[PDB]
C-alpha cells in the first residue's frame, strides 16, 4: 500500500507468509540450482583485451647463428613489440649492400620480411622496389615454382595496406586455394588492415574479393575490426556489389551489426576527424547498414508512435 | 517468436499501488552467480584444427 | 628396431651373434630396441592423444 | 551376372566408386594425421570449401536463426541432469579420451 | 625388474598385486624406490578406475616429498582427474545435475601444489593442458574479478545470451512459474479444510501422475501448451492446459481438401484398392496377391 | 565523453563532467555513482590512460617520467636496492624494460628473492608484461641459484616458456638466444647439486627446440659477425661448425671422459656388489652391462654412443667445460672430468638402469590351507633355498 | 586339501578350529577380527566406557 | 510406455509392507547348509508325485 | 613346434593389421559394435592357407 | 537385366535403446505443505473471524497481501 | 541406362494416375484449400 | 560384528531385509487391492545399472550393491605402538633397527634379549 | 520491407551435369 | 530438417539405394520435367497414401512404400506443398523427412508456385 | 520408434556428450577401442571378477541407512523386529536398533535352533565367561597378536 | 528425489542432501587467492612500493 | 600437546542467524557435515602416514 512499494526480502510480511517460507518450518535449501553447468556462456568482454599485441605478428624464425652475425643490422629493425626509429632509407641501404654476403635463402627473406615491416610503419613508398628486385622473380613472375616463407607475404601484405598500394591484388592473389593457400593462416589484424586499405583507394571488387575469401577461410567476423569493415563498406556504388554487401551482412552477428552501426555514423559524424583521409559520401550504404541493423536487433513496442493515426472502421 | 518471452509484469492498474503484492521476485539465495565459462564454436574449431 | 622395423634388424642381429660380435650390454641394448621405442614417440603424440 | 540385384550394379554403381575414392584419399589423410583420424564433424578443416557435401557438419534444421525450431523431435528433449540435447553449444561437447 | 612388473600388474588392473610389491619394497628395500612405481600404481588405479586411491597415492607423494615427482606422475594424476569429472552416475543421482564436475574443482589445488614441489606445468601434453584450462576457467577466478563479477550488467547479459539460445527455463528473473500442486486427500476426513502452511518452487518430477496413470507418450502424440484464460474468470485457476492431438483434424475436413481419386471409396470398411489402383493397367502380368 | 582536465579546473566548470546534484538529468547519473564498484575512479583514471598504442608499442616511452625512469636505473645500479623501490612507487606511467633489469640486477648479490620475484611479477601481467624479457628473467634465474631455491628455478623456467596467452595473444615471449641462456644456468645448477629430476626435464627441454649446438651456434655467430663487418660472405656448415674451438677440443678430450666414464661404472658395481653381502666379493660384480672400450679414437666414439647414446654426450661435454667462468679443460683436467663424467650419468635413463643395487628375491605367497591369521601366508621356496622336495612347477 | 577338518561339522563349512567348543571358538574369531584391524589397542575416548 | 513396468515397480514396493525379516538361525552357516539338505541326516525325501 | 610357431606367428600378424584399422577407424567405431572385433580373425582373413597353392 | 527373384532379407533389431526426457519433466512447481486449518480471521474494512475447530493452535499465519488475513493452527 | 528407363516409368506411372483422378472425379478441375481463399 | 557381514550386509541386495522372493502378483486382501499381477520379465532384455527385472534375490528390482571397488574402513587400532611378534626378517636385521625403550625391553616379545642372543 | 536483395536468376542447376555425363 | 541444392545435386549423380526423392508437385500441368531417382505422390493424396498397407500402397502408386527408417527427402515447386506433405510424413511417424524448400524451381530455373499465396496483408 | 530414432544417423549420436558417451546401460561395446582392453575384458570376465569397463558409470547403491530406514517406514516402526528393550523406559543406543544376529552365539551348539528351556540363560552365562576370559587375557597381556604363527598362538 | 512426499506429504530433509550439496558447490568458481602459498619469503624492499 | 588440547591449524566457521532456532539446527547440520569429510580427509592422511611409518628414503 503505497507508491513505494514493499521489498520483498527485508519484509517478514512477505518472507514468512503462506506463499513463502515460515521461519518455523526447517529452513533447509529447498532445491539445488545448477545454472552455470548446464548451459555456459562464453566470455566476451564489453571492453575490448588490454594485452592484446594490435598489430600484424610477422613471426621472426631466424636460424640462432645468423640471429648473432646479424645482430648489428637487425638491431635497427623491430623486434618484438619494439619499434625503433631508424630512419628507412638507412636500413635498406644495409639489406642492399651486406645481405648477398649472406648465404640462406630462409635467413635473407626473414631479414628482407623485418625490412618491409619496418618500412610499413614509416610509410616509406620506395621498398616495393625491394620486391620487384629480389621476390618478384621467383615468386611472382611466369608461373616461378617457389612458394614464399609465409612472414615474408605477411610483412609484404601489411606494407601494401599501410602505403596504399594497386600492388596488394597481385599478392593476395597467389594465396587463394590453388596458390601458396597461405590465406587461412592470416590473423585477424592482417584481415583489418586489408580491408582499411582497399576501402579507402576504393575497390567495390577488392572489397567484394576479400569478404568472400574471409567467409570462406573461417576469419572471426566479429572481431575484425569495426574501423575497417565501415570503411570497406563504405567504398561500395556499385549494383551488384551492393546486392553482395547486404546478404553478406548477414554472416556478423547481432552486437558486430549494433556496432557497425555506431561506428559508421560516428565516422560521417562526430568522429570525423578520427579518419588520416575522411570519409566519401556513400547515404545509401550509411542507410542500409543502419536498416540492417534495426533488423537484426530484437524489436520495441511504441504503440504511440505505431498507432498514431489509426482510426477504427465499421465496414 | 520466443516462447519463454513472458510476461513479468501485470497490466498496469490501481492493483499495484492498493495492495502489498511485491513488485519483483525476492533474491534466491541458492542460486549462483552467473559467470562466464565457455568458449566458441570457432573457438573449439580452432583448438581441433 | 627401434622405429619398428624389426623384420630387417632380426637377420643382422642373428648375423652378429653367429660372428660373436655381441658381448654383454650390446644384447641388453637390441632387446630394449624390440620396444620401438622411436615409434612409441609418435604413438605416444598422434593415436594415444 | 545377377549384378542388378547389387548396389554395386547399374544406377548406384557411380556411388559406390564415388564411396571408393573418399575411402582412399580419407587413408591419405589418416596416415598423414599420425593415423588419427581427422574428425566425423570436419570440424577439423580449413575451409569451409573442403567439408563435403555428406558431412554432418551441414546444418539442417528448420531454421538458421531461431532456437524453438532447431529441434529434432516436437519438444526439445534434454540430456541427463536436464543439459540442452538438441543443438550442443560448444564446451558441452567435450572430446576425451 | 621390480618396477617393470608393478607397471605390468597396473596395466592389467591388478592393485592388489602391484600395491603388495610396493609394500614389501617400503618395509625391505626402502632406500631404493624410485619415482616410477607411484607412477605405475597411478596409471594402474586410474585403469581400475579408482579414484580415490588414485588421490591417495598422489598426497602421499607430496608428504614425502622423494622421490620427486616427475612431469608424468603430474600428468597421470590429472588425467585421472578428468576422467573422474567426466563419469556420470547412474539415473537415481541424474534428476538435477550431473555431480561428478566437482571433481574438476580439484585442479587449481594440485597445480598449485606442483609449484610447490617443482614440477613445471608446461610439461603437460598439449591435450591435457586443454582439458585443464577448461577445468581452470569453470573454477578459478582471481581476488579481481571476483570484486566486479556480480555487477547487473554482467548478470544481465548471461541472461541475454541465454534468451538468444532459447534456454530459459532455469534462470531466476526470467521463469515465471505458473502450475500449483494440489493437496493429498484423506479418508480420515472430507470434513478437514486443508490450507497451506508454506509454499516452495520444486522440479515437477518429485510428484507427477505415475506413469500407468496418464496417457502414453505426451510429448510425441499430444501438443500441449499452458496458456491463460482472455476472458474474466470469477473463480477457478486463470490458466489452462490447452492440449490437442498431434493428428487432430477438423470433423469437416474431406470438404476443407481438394477431392481426390479416393473418393468413392467413402464409408467402406474393406475397399478393393487392387481395382481402383493403377498397378493392374501399368503392369503385363499383374498377379494380385490377395 | 566527459574527461577531466587536471590543469584546467575551475569553478564554472565549463565542461560540466562534475557530478552536479541538483540539475536536470541528474538522478540517475547519482545513482550510478552510488552503484560503481571498489574500484572505479582508480580503473577508470588508469585505463582512460596508459594503454598499448597501435603499433604493438609499450606506453612506456613518456617525455615527463623520464627522468626519473633514469634516476630509478643509476640508483640501482650503485645498489640502492630501497632508494630505488621508492622512487618506483613514485612513478605514474609504465615504466621502461631498462628499470625491470637494472632493480632484478640488484637483487642478485645480496641473494634477495623475494624482492626479484615480486619486482618481475609486479611488471609483467599487471603492467602489459613489461617485465617478460630474456634479461629480466635471466636475472631472476641468478636470484634462485643464489638462493639455492630449487623449485623457485623450476618455477622461473616455467615460467621463460610461458603459455599460449602470453606468448600468441599478447605476443611477448622470450628471445630463443635467451631462452638457451637461462635454461642453461639451470641446468648447470640442477646437475652439479645432482636433481636428476629437474635436470631431465629441462633437457628434455633443450633437445625438443633443438638447441643442443646453440652454444656452437653463437660462435660461429660472432665469427661471422666479424667476417660481415670484413666483406666476406658468411655460410652456415657442418665443417665450420666443426671448425670451432668448442667442438675441436671437446671433441680431444673425448677419450678421456669415456675412460672415466668406465672407471667410475667399474668401481660403482663393485661397491654395489659389496654390499649385497655386507661384507668378498659377490659373483654381481664379475660380468657387467658395460662392454670394455677399443684402442682408438673412433672405437671411443661409437662406445659412449652405444652405451650413453640416449643423451647427447658431445654436447654436455662441451656444458660442463666452464665453472664460474674459470675454464676447466685447460687448467684442472681432473675435475673437469669427473665433472662431465657425473653429467653424463645423470642424464642418461640407460645410465641409471645399468648401475641398479642388486635387491633381494621377493616371495610370492599362497593363504594358509588351516586358516588362522590372514596374515601369516605360505610362502613359496624357489629350488635354490630347498634343495630336494618333491618336484614342484612354478 | 582345503577340506581335512571337513568330518567335523559333515556338510556344513570348513573349520579349522573346533567348533563344538564354545570357548575356542570364541577365541578364533577373537583372533580373526584381531588380525584384519577390527579390534586391538585404540586411543580411547570419553565415550569409550572408561569405568 | 503404458508403464507397467514402473507399476510392477511400485507394487512389488506395496507389498513389502507385510513382509517379515526371515529367521536365518542362531548358527547360520548351519542354518544354510541344513536347509540345502546338506549336512548329515538332513536328507529330505523329493516329495511323492502322483503318476499320470 | 617350429612349423607351429612360424605359423602362429602369420596368424597373429593378420590379426594384428586387423586391430590396427578398427582401432583408428571412426565410421565403424560409429557404429557401436563389439562384433568388428570378433567377425574377422585368423581363420577368415587372407592370405588363406588352404588357398597358397593356385 | 534381371537373372533372378529375390526375398529381401533386414535387421530391423532395435538393440540399443536411447530414451531423453523432453525439457518440462524438470520445469518447477509450486508445492506447498498443507495442515489442517482450525481458524480465520479476515480484516479490511471491517474485521471477520470464522471459526472451523477450536484446539489450541500450535501454529499460526499472517499474510498482508491484498486483505490481512491470518490463518490459525493452519 | 538406367535413369532413362526410369524416367519412362515416372511418367507412365503420373499418367495413369491423373487419369485415374479426372475419371474418379469426373472433371479435371478441384477444389483448393481453406486457406487458399487469402 | 554382525554373523555373515559379507553374506547379508555386502553380499545381498535387500541388506537382509528386503524380501525379493515375493509375486507382484494381485492379492485379495484390502490392502493390496491396488496391486495389479505382473507380466512376467522381459527375455533377452538390457537392463539400466540401478535396476533389474525383478526375478531373483540375485537380480532385484532395485540394485542396492555399489558396483564399485569396496575397501573396509582404514583401522583405528594404534599400529604405531602395537609391538607384534619378530619375524625372521627383522630379527636378521636387528642390528641396525631403531626402537623405543619399550621395543626393546617390551613385556611381550622384548627384542633386546634377542639383539643379545 | 521484403525482398532484401535480389532473387537469384533463373539458372537451371540439373541441364549442365546431366549434359556432360 | 531441410536438404539444400548442394545435396540435391550430389544425390543426382550419386544415388543411395534406400534413400527415396518424392516428388510432392500436386498439378500436372505444371510439370513437364523429372527429378532423377524421383516419384510422384502428390500433395493431395499423402494423407490417404500414408495409410495404406504396403501392398495397397503399391496398387495405388505403382512403386514400394518406404520403410519409416529410410531417408524420405519431398520436393515442390516452391518449397511450400513439399512442406505440407512433409508434416503429413511426420504425423505417420517417419523418421528421416527432409524437405528441399525451393525445390523444382532451383533446380529447373522454372518459376511456378504451388498456393497462390502473397506477402501483403489485406488492410484490416 | 520414432522417439528412439529420430533424425538419428548413428547410435553414437549423443556421444559428443561425456555423461551419455560412458553410461553403461545398452551395453559396453562403444567402451572397448582397442584389442588390448577387449582382451582384458575376457580374462577378467572368465576369472570371475568385475569388468572394468562397467565402472565407467558411477552406481552408488542405495546406502544400507537409507535402507533400514524405508524398511522401518513401511511397516510403521516395525514392531516385529525390534528388541522387546525398545519397549521398556530410556532405551540405550543398542536397543534402537533391529534384530540381526550377531557373532557371539556362534560356536554355542546345544541351543540348536529353538534352545529348549533355560538353553538360552546357560549361553548367556557361557557368553559372559568369555567376556571375563577376555578381560583376564587383556589384563596380563595375553591376547591376540596380528602378526601370530601358530604355535605362538598355542 | 525418490522421495514422493517431499514438500507435499510433509518431510522436509534435516540435514541437507549429499547430492544437492555436490551441486551447490559445482556451481560456483573458487578464489585463486584462497589456497595461500607462500615459499620464498616475504619482500621488505619492494612489495609495499608496487606501482600505484 | 596431546589429545584434544592441541593441532596444526584450527577453523571457526561463525555462523549468523535472525533467530536463535536457526542458527542451533544449522550448527547441527553443518557439524555433521564437517564430521563426514573430515574423517575422510583424515583417513586418507592416515594412511599415509602409515605408509610412510613402513619406510622410506631420506
Ligand atoms: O579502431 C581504430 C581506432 C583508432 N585508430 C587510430 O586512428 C589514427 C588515425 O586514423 P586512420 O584510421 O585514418 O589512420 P591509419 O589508417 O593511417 O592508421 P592505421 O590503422 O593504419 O595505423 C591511427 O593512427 C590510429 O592510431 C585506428 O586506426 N583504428
Amino acid at each position: 500500500v503505497g507508491y513505494t512499494p514493499v521489498n520483498p526480502d527485508t519484509s517478514p510480511m512477505v518472507a514468512y507468509s503462506q506463499y513463502h517460507w515460515h521461519y518455523n518450518l526447517p529452513q533447509g535449501m529447498e532445491r539445488p540450482h545448477s545454472v552455470n553447468r548446464t548451459f555456459a556462456a562464453p566470455f566476451q568482454s564489453n571492453h575490448s583485451l588490454v594485452n592484446k599485441y594490435r598489430g600484424v605478428w610477422i613471426e621472426f624464425d631466424m636460424h640462432p647463428a645468423f640471429s648473432v652475425a646479424l645482430e648489428p643490422q637487425l638491431r635497427k629493425l623491430p623486434r618484438g613489440r619494439t619499434l625503433p626509429k631508424t630512419p628507412a632509407e638507412e636500413v635498406i641501404a644495409d639489406y642492399t649492400a651486406l645481405a648477398p654476403l649472406v648465404d640462406d635463402e630462409k635467413t635473407r627473406d626473414l631479414w628482407l620480411a623485418k625490412v618491409f615491416q619496418h618500412c610499413a610503419f614509416q610509410r616509406c613508398g620506395g621498398a616495393m622496389e625491394l620486391w620487384e628486385r629480389y621476390c618478384h622473380q621467383r615468386f611472382t613472375a611466369e608461373g616461378a615454382t617457389a612458394k614464399p616463407p609465409l612472414s615474408l607475404v605477411k610483412s609484404v601484405l601489411f606494407y601494401c595496406n599501410k602505403t596504399d598500394n594497386s600492388g596488394w591484388r597481385a599478392l593476395f592473389d597467389r594465396c587463394l586455394k590453388d596458390g601458396w593457400n597461405y590465406t587461412p593462416l592470416f590473423d585477424t589484424a592482417q584481415w583489418s588492415f586489408m580491408l582499411k586499405s582497399i576501402g579507402r583507394m576504393g575497390d567495390e571488387d577488392g572489397v567484394r574479393a576479400v569478404l568472400e575469401e574471409m567467409l570462406d577461410v573461417q576469419a572471426d567476423l566479429d572481431r575484425v575490426e569495426a574501423r575497417s569493415v565501415v570503411i570497406a563498406l563504405n567504398a561500395v556504388t556499385n549494383a551488384d556489389v551492393y546486392e553482395f554487401v547486404k546478404k553478406y551482412l548477414f554472416n556478423f552477428g547481432e552486437r558486430k551489426v549494433k556496432f557497425l552501426r555506431t561506428t559508421y555514423s560516428d565516422l560521417r559524424g562526430h568522429g570525423a576527424g578520427k579518419l588520416r583521409i575522411p570519409l566519401k559520401e556513400n547515404d545509401n550504404m550509411y542507410y542500409h547498414v543502419c536498416w540492417h541493423s534495426s533488423i537484426r536487433s530484437p524489436r520495441q513496442f511504441s504503440p504511440r508512435q505505431l498507432y498514431f493515426d489509426y482510426t477504427p472502421s465499421t465496414l | 517468436m520466443l516462447s519463454q518471452n513472458v510476461a513479468k509484469t501485470t497490466v498496469p492498474s490501481y492493483y499495484m499501488i492498493r495492495t502489498n503484492l511485491p513488485h519483483r521476485k525476492p533474491q534466491n539465495q541458492w542460486e549462483g552467480v552467473y559467470y562466464y565459462s565457455g568458449i566458441t564454436k570457432r573457438q573449439r574449431h580452432l583448438i581441433l584444427l | 628396431a627401434q622405429h619398428g622395423l624389426y623384420q630387417q634388424a632380426t637377420p643382422i642381429v642373428d648375423e652378429l651373434h653367429h660372428q660373436k660380435a655381441l658381448h654383454a650390454g650390446h644384447y641388453a641394448l637390441l632387446i630394449n630396441a624390440l620396444a620401438c621405442p622411436r615409434l612409441g614417440q609418435r604413438i605416444l603424440h598422434c593415436d594415444a592423444q | 551376372c545377377g549384378v542388378n540385384a547389387y548396389e554395386f550394379g547399374g544406377k548406384y554403381a557411380r556411388t559406390y566408386a564415388y564411396a571408393f575414392e573418399k575411402a582412399k584419399k580419407e587413408l591419405e589423410a589418416t596416415a598423414a594425421s599420425g593415423f588419427m583420424a581427422p574428425s566425423l564433424s570436419h570440424e577439423d578443416t580449413e575451409r569451409l570449401s573442403d567439408q563435403p557435401t555428406t558431412s554432418p557438419s551441414v546444418d539442417r534444421f528448420a531454421s538458421t536463426t531461431h532456437p524453438e525450431q532447431r529441434k529434432a523431435q516436437f519438444v526439445p528433449r534434454v540430456g541427463p541432469g536436464s543439459t540442452p540435447l538438441e543443438d550442443p553449444a560448444a564446451d558441452q561437447k567435450s572430446e576425451w579420451s | 625388474t621390480y618396477e617393470l612388473v608393478m607397471l605390468a600388474l597396473s596395466l592389467q588392473g591388478n592393485m592388489v598385486e602391484a600395491e603388495s610389491i610396493l609394500s614389501f619394497l617400503r618395509s625391505h628395500h626402502s632406500e631404493h624406490i624410485t619415482v616410477e612405481s607411484f607412477n605405475a600404481l597411478l596409471l594402474g588405479h586410474r585403469e581400475a578406475r579408482q579414484f580415490d586411491c588414485c588421490d591417495a597415492i598422489w598426497q602421499e607423494l607430496v608428504d614425502r616429498r622423494w622421490p620427486r615427482a616427475s612431469p608424468l606422475t603430474a600428468e597421470l594424476y590429472l588425467r585421472s582427474i578428468m576422467d573422474h569429472a567426466n563419469t556420470p552416475t547412474s539415473e537415481p543421482l541424474q534428476s538435477f545435475a550431473n555431480i561428478n564436475v566437482v571433481e574438476k574443482k580439484k585442479v587449481p589445488l594440485v597445480l598449485a601444489q606442483m609449484d610447490e614441489l617443482g614440477v613445471p606445468r608446461t610439461h603437460l601434453s598439449r591435450v591435457l593442458m586443454d582439458e585443464v584450462e577448461d577445468s581452470l576457467r569453470k573454477f578459478q577466478t582471481y581476488r579481481s574479478r571476483f570484486y566486479e563479477w556480480g555487477r547487473a550488467v554482467k548478470q544481465f547479459d548471461f541472461i541475454e545470451f541465454r534468451r538468444r539460445n532459447g534456454w530459459l527455463y532455469d534462470l531466476h528473473l526470467m521463469k515465471c512459474t505458473t502450475k500449483q500442486v494440489g493437496p493429498l486427500r484423506d479418508f480420515n476426513d472430507p470434513d478437514a479444510v486443508q490450507g497451506a502452511v508454506a509454499t516452495a518452487e520444486i522440479p515437477a518430477f518429485f510428484n507427477e501422475r505415475p506413469a500407468w496413470e496418464r496417457p502414453p507418450l505426451e510429448e510425441t502424440l499430444y501438443v500441449t501448451t499452458n496458456k491463460e484464460r482472455y476472458d474474466d474468470v470469477r473463480g477457478g485457476d486463470i490458466y489452462y492446459d490447452d492440449t490437442r492431438g498431434l493428428h487432430d483434424r477438423s470433423p469437416t475436413w474431406m470438404n476443407e481438401v481438394p477431392e481426390t481419386r479416393y473418393d468413392r471409396l467413402y464409408g467402406v470398411n474393406h475397399p478393393d484398392i487392387a481395382k481402383i489402383g493403377i498397378r493392374r493397367h501399368l503392369n503385363v502380368e499383374y498377379v494380385n496377391r490377395k | 565523453p566527459a574527461v577531466v582536465d587536471h590543469d584546467n579546473i575551475t569553478v564554472e566548470d565549463p565542461n560540466r563532467v562534475g557530478l552536479n546534484a541538483a540539475t536536470l538529468d541528474c538522478r540517475g547519473r547519482i545513482y550510478r555513482w552510488l552503484r560503481r564498484g571498489p574500484f572505479f575512479q582508480v580503473d577508470n583514471y588508469f585505463r582512460r590512460s596508459v594503454k598499448l598504442n597501435r603499433d604493438g608499442t609499450l606506453p612506456t616511452d613518456f617525455v615527463h617520467e623520464a627522468p626519473l625512469m633514469r634516476k630509478i636505473i643509476r640508483l640501482a645500479h650503485r645498489g640502492h636496492l630501497k632508494a630505488a623501490c621508492e622512487e618506483y612507487r613514485r612513478v605514474t606511467t609504465v615504466p621502461p624494460v631498462e628499470v625491470y633489469r637494472a632493480l632484478t640486477a640488484c637483487c642478485v648479490p645480496g641473494a634477495k628473492l623475494a624482492d626479484a620475484v615480486s619486482i618481475f611479477e609486479d611488471g609483467d601481467s599487471k603492467l602489459f608484461y613489461v617485465s617478460r624479457d630474456g634479461e629480466v628473467l635471466h636475472n631472476l634465474m641468478r636470484c634462485a641459484i643464489a638462493a639455492r631455491h630449487r623449485a623457485r628455478i623450476m618455477w622461473v623456467y616455467n615460467v621463460m616458456r610461458g603459455r599460449f596467452y602470453e606468448n600468441v595473444v599478447v605476443r611477448a615471449e622470450v628471445d630463443l638466444i635467451w631462452r638457451y641462456r637461462i635454461a642453461m644456468i639451470a641446468l648447470e645448477y640442477l646437475l652439479d647439486h645432482e636433481c636428476a629430476e629437474e635436470a631431465a626435464a629441462i633437457y628434455s627441454y633443450l633437445v625438443e627446440e633443438e638447441l643442443l649446438r646453440c652454444d656452437v651456434h653463437v660462435r660461429v655467430g660472432l665469427h661471422m659477425r666479424e667476417a660481415i663487418a670484413a666483406g666476406k660472405p658468411i655460410t652456415l656448415n657442418n665443417d665450420v661448425m666443426n671448425a670451432t674451438s668448442l667442438v675441436r677440443d671437446a671433441t680431444a678430450v673425448a677419450p678421456e671422459v669415456a675412460r672415466e666414464l668406465q672407471r667410475r661404472h667399474a668401481q660403482t658395481l663393485q661397491n654395489n656388489a659389496v654390499e649385497a653381502v655386507g661384507a668378498g666379493s659377490a659373483p654381481w660384480s664379475i660380468l657387467g652391462p658395460l662392454t670394455a672400450i677399443g684402442p682408438t679414437a673412433e672405437d671411443t666414439m661409437v662406445w659412449l654412443q652405444q652405451h650413453y647414446g640416449d643423451v647427447d654426450v658431445m654436447s654436455i661435454m662441451r656444458w660442463a667445460r666452464f665453472r664460474k667462468g674459470k675454464d676447466l679443460m685447460a687448467k684442472d683436467r681432473p675435475q673437469y672430468l669427473a665433472r662431465a663424467a657425473a653429467w653424463i650419468e645423470l642424464l642418461s635413463k640407460r645410465n641409471r638402469e645399468m648401475e641398479e643395487v642388486p635387491l633381494t628375491y621377493m616371495r610370492k605367497s599362497k593363504p594358509l590351507v588351516l586358516d588362522t591369521n590372514s596374515n601369516v601366508r605360505v610362502a613359496w621356496q624357489t629350488p635354490l633355498m630347498r634343495s630336494g622336495g618333491p618336484p614342484r612347477l612354478l | 586339501p582345503r577340506n581335512l577338518n571337513h568330518a567335523l561339522n559333515y556338510g556344513i563349512a570348513n573349520y579349522a578350529y573346533n567348533r563344538g567348543n564354545y570357548v575356542e571358538t570364541q577365541d578364533s574369531i577373537w583372533e580373526e577380527q584381531t588380525a584384519s584391524g577390527q579390534e586391538g589397542w585404540s586411543p580411547a575416548t570419553h565415550a569409550d566406557g572408561l569405568r | 510406455t503404458h508403464g507397467l513396468r514402473e507399476k510392477e515397480k511400485h507394487d512389488f514396493t506395496i507389498l513389502q509392507r507385510t513382509v517379515r525379516i526371515p529367521f536365518q538361525g542362531y548358527d547360520m552357516d548351519r542354518f544354510l547348509a541344513q536347509q540345502k539338505g546338506t549336512p548329515y541326516g538332513a536328507q529330505q525325501l523329493p516329495p511323492n508325485v502322483v503318476p499320470s | 613346434t617350429a612349423l607351429w610357431d612360424a605359423t602362429r606367428k602369420i596368424r597373429s600378424a593378420k590379426e594384428a593389421a586387423l586391430h590396427r584399422s578398427l582401432s583408428h577407424n571412426t565410421r565403424m567405431r560409429a557404429s557401436a559394435d563389439l562384433k568388428h572385433w570378433y567377425e574377422e580373425d585368423a581363420n577368415t582373413l587372407r592370405p588363406l592357407a588352404f588357398e597358397a597353392l593356385k | 537385366m534381371f537373372l533372378i527373384h529375390f526375398v529381401h532379407y533386414k535387421t530391423i533389431l532395435q538393440k540399443y535403446t536411447f530414451k531423453f526426457k523432453h525439457i518440462f519433466l524438470s520445469i518447477d512447481k509450486y508445492n506447498s505443505l498443507f495442515f489442517n486449518i482450525s481458524g480465520i480471521l479476515i480484516w479490511l474494512n471491517i474485521i471477520h473471524i470464522n471459526i472451523i475447530l477450536i484446539k489450541y493452535s500450535f501454529f499460526i499465519l499472517i499474510n498482508n497481501f491484498e486483505y490481512l488475513i491470518i490463518l490459525i493452527s493452519t | 541406362w538406367e535413369l532413362s528407363r526410369d524416367e519412362q516409368l515416372f511418367w507412365e506411372r503420373v499418367e495413369l494416375i491423373r487419369k485415374g483422378q479426372v475419371a474418379s472425379i469426373g472433371s479435371s478441375h478441384k477444389r483448393g484449400y481453406a486457406d487458399e481463399a487469402a | 560384528q554382525l554373523q555373515a557381514q559379507d553374506r547379508i550386509i555386502c553380499g545381498t541386495h535387500g541388506a537382509g531385509i528386503v524380501a525379493h522372493q515375493t509375486a507382484v502378483n494381485s492379492s485379495d486382501n484390502p490392502m493390496l487391492s491396488s496391486v495389479t499381477t505382473a507380466a512376467p520379465a522381459a527375455d533377452l532384455s538390457r537392463t539400466k545399472p540401478h535396476e533389474g527385472t525383478g526375478t531373483s534375490e540375485r537380480d532385484p528390482y532395485i540394485r542396492t550393491l555399489h558396483n564399485q571397488r569396496s575397501a573396509a574402513p582404514e583401522s583405528s587400532v594404534s599400529q604405531s605402538h602395537t609391538v607384534n611378534a619378530p619375524t625372521v626378517d627383522e630379527c636378521e636385521m636387528l642390528a641396525e633397527r631403531w626402537g623405543t625403550m619399550n621395543y626393546w625391553h617390551n613385556d611381550t616379545f622384548p627384542r633386546l634379549v634377542v639383539f643379545l642372543k | 520491407y521484403t525482398p532484401i536483395w535480389k532473387s537469384d536468376p533463373a539458372v537451371d542447376n540439373v541441364a549442365p551435369l546431366r549434359d556432360e555425363d | 530438417h531441410q536438404v539444400y541444392l548442394k545435396d540435391m545435386l550430389h544425390l543426382m549423380r550419386y544415388p543411395e539405394p534406400y534413400t527415396h526423392i518424392i516428388d510432392c508437385r500436386t498439378s500436372t500441368q505444371k510439370m513437364h520435367r523429372w527429378v532423377p531417382h524421383s516419384l510422384w505422390l502428390p500433395r493431395d493424396e499423402v494423407e490417404y497414401a500414408l495409410q495404406l498397407s504396403a501392398d495397397e500402397f503399391l496398387d495405388m502408386y505403382g512403386f514400394r512404400k518406404p520403410d519409416k527408417s529410410d531417408d524420405v527427402i519431398l520436393l515442390s515447386h516452391n518449397g511450400i506443398y513439399s512442406e505440407q506433405a512433409g508434416w503429413e510424413w511426420k504425423k505417420q511417424f517417419f523418421q528421416h523427412v527432409y524437405n528441399y524448400r525451393g525445390g523444382t524451381n532451383e533446380l529447373f530455373g522454372e518459376s511456378y508456385s504451388d498456393m497462390n499465396v502473397s506477402d501483403v496483408l489485406s488492410p484490416w | 520408434l520414432f522417439q528412439q530414432n529420430a533424425y538419428r544417423k548413428t547410435p553414437t549420436d549423443e556421444h559428443w556428450n561425456p555423461y551419455i558417451r560412458r553410461s553403461t546401460e545398452n551395453g559396453v561395446g562403444h567402451l572397448l577401442q582397442n584389442k588390448f582392453d577387449i582382451m582384458r575384458r575376457e580374462d577378467r570376465l572368465s576369472k570371475g571378477e568385475q569388468d572394468l569397463t562397467e565402472r565407467n558409470t558411477i552406481h552408488y547403491g542405495v546406502p544400507i541407512q537409507q535402507i533400514v530406514d524405508e524398511f522401518v517406514f513401511r511397516h510403521r516402526n516395525a514392531r516385529g523386529e525390534r528388541p522387546l528393550d525398545y519397549f521398556k523406559p530410556f532405551p540405550n543406543f543398542r536397543a534402537l536398533r533391529l534384530n540381526r544376529m550377531y557373532r557371539d552365539v556362534e560356536g554355542f551348539s546345544l541351543m540348536k535352533q529353538r534352545p529348549e528351556f533355560l538353553e538360552w540363560e546357560l549361553f548367556t552365562r557361557y557368553r559372559q565367561h568369555h567376556q571375563q576370559r577376555r578381560r583376564l587375557a587383556l589384563l596380563h597381556g595375553l591376547e591376540p597378536v596380528a602378526n601370530e604363527t601358530a604355535q605362538e598362538r598355542d | 528425489s525418490h522421495r514422493r512426499d517431499y514438500i507435499r506429504m510433509g518431510y522436509i530433509p534435516r540435514y541437507t542432501p549429499w547430492e544437492w550439496i555436490a551441486i551447490q558447490e559445482a556451481d560456483q568458481p573458487l578464489i585463486a587467492e584462497q589456497i595461500r602459498q607462500d615459499n620464498i619469503g616475504t619482500s621488505y624492499f619492494f612489495s609495499l612500493n608496487r606501482y600505484w | 600437546e596431546d589429545g584434544i588440547r592441541g593441532s596444526e591449524v584450527t577453523y571457526k566457521i561463525v555462523l549468523e542467524g535472525f533467530w536463535d532456532h536457526h542458527v542451533m539446527k544449522l550448527a547441527e547440520d553443518v557439524c555433521m557435515f564437517l564430521k563426514d569429510v573430515g574423517r575422510q580427509i583424515v583417513e586418507e592422511k592416515l594412511v599415509a602416514v602409515r605408509r610412510l611409518l613402513q619406510g622410506g628414503a631420506v
